[PDB]
């Protein structure tokens, strides 16, 4: 619980520098 | 899920992209 929530804080940052002007979806 | 393959494992730049719009 606690460890999936500080990976998906993570993986939120990520996913927004990937994406860039695209975007992106993030469902847990 | 994006948790099910990049918070077991980890994940390339490539492979998060796939999340994107
Ligand atoms: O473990 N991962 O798959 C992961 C988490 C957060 C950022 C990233 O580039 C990769
Ligand atoms: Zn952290």
């Amino acid at each position: 619980f606690v460890n999936q929530h500080l990976c998906g804080s993570h993986l939120v940052e990520a996913l927004y520098l990937v994406c860039g002007e695209r975007g992106f979806f993030y469902t847990p | 899920g994006i948790v099910e393959q990049c918070c077991t494992s980890i994940c390339s730049l490539y492979q998060l992209e796939n999340y994107c719009n």
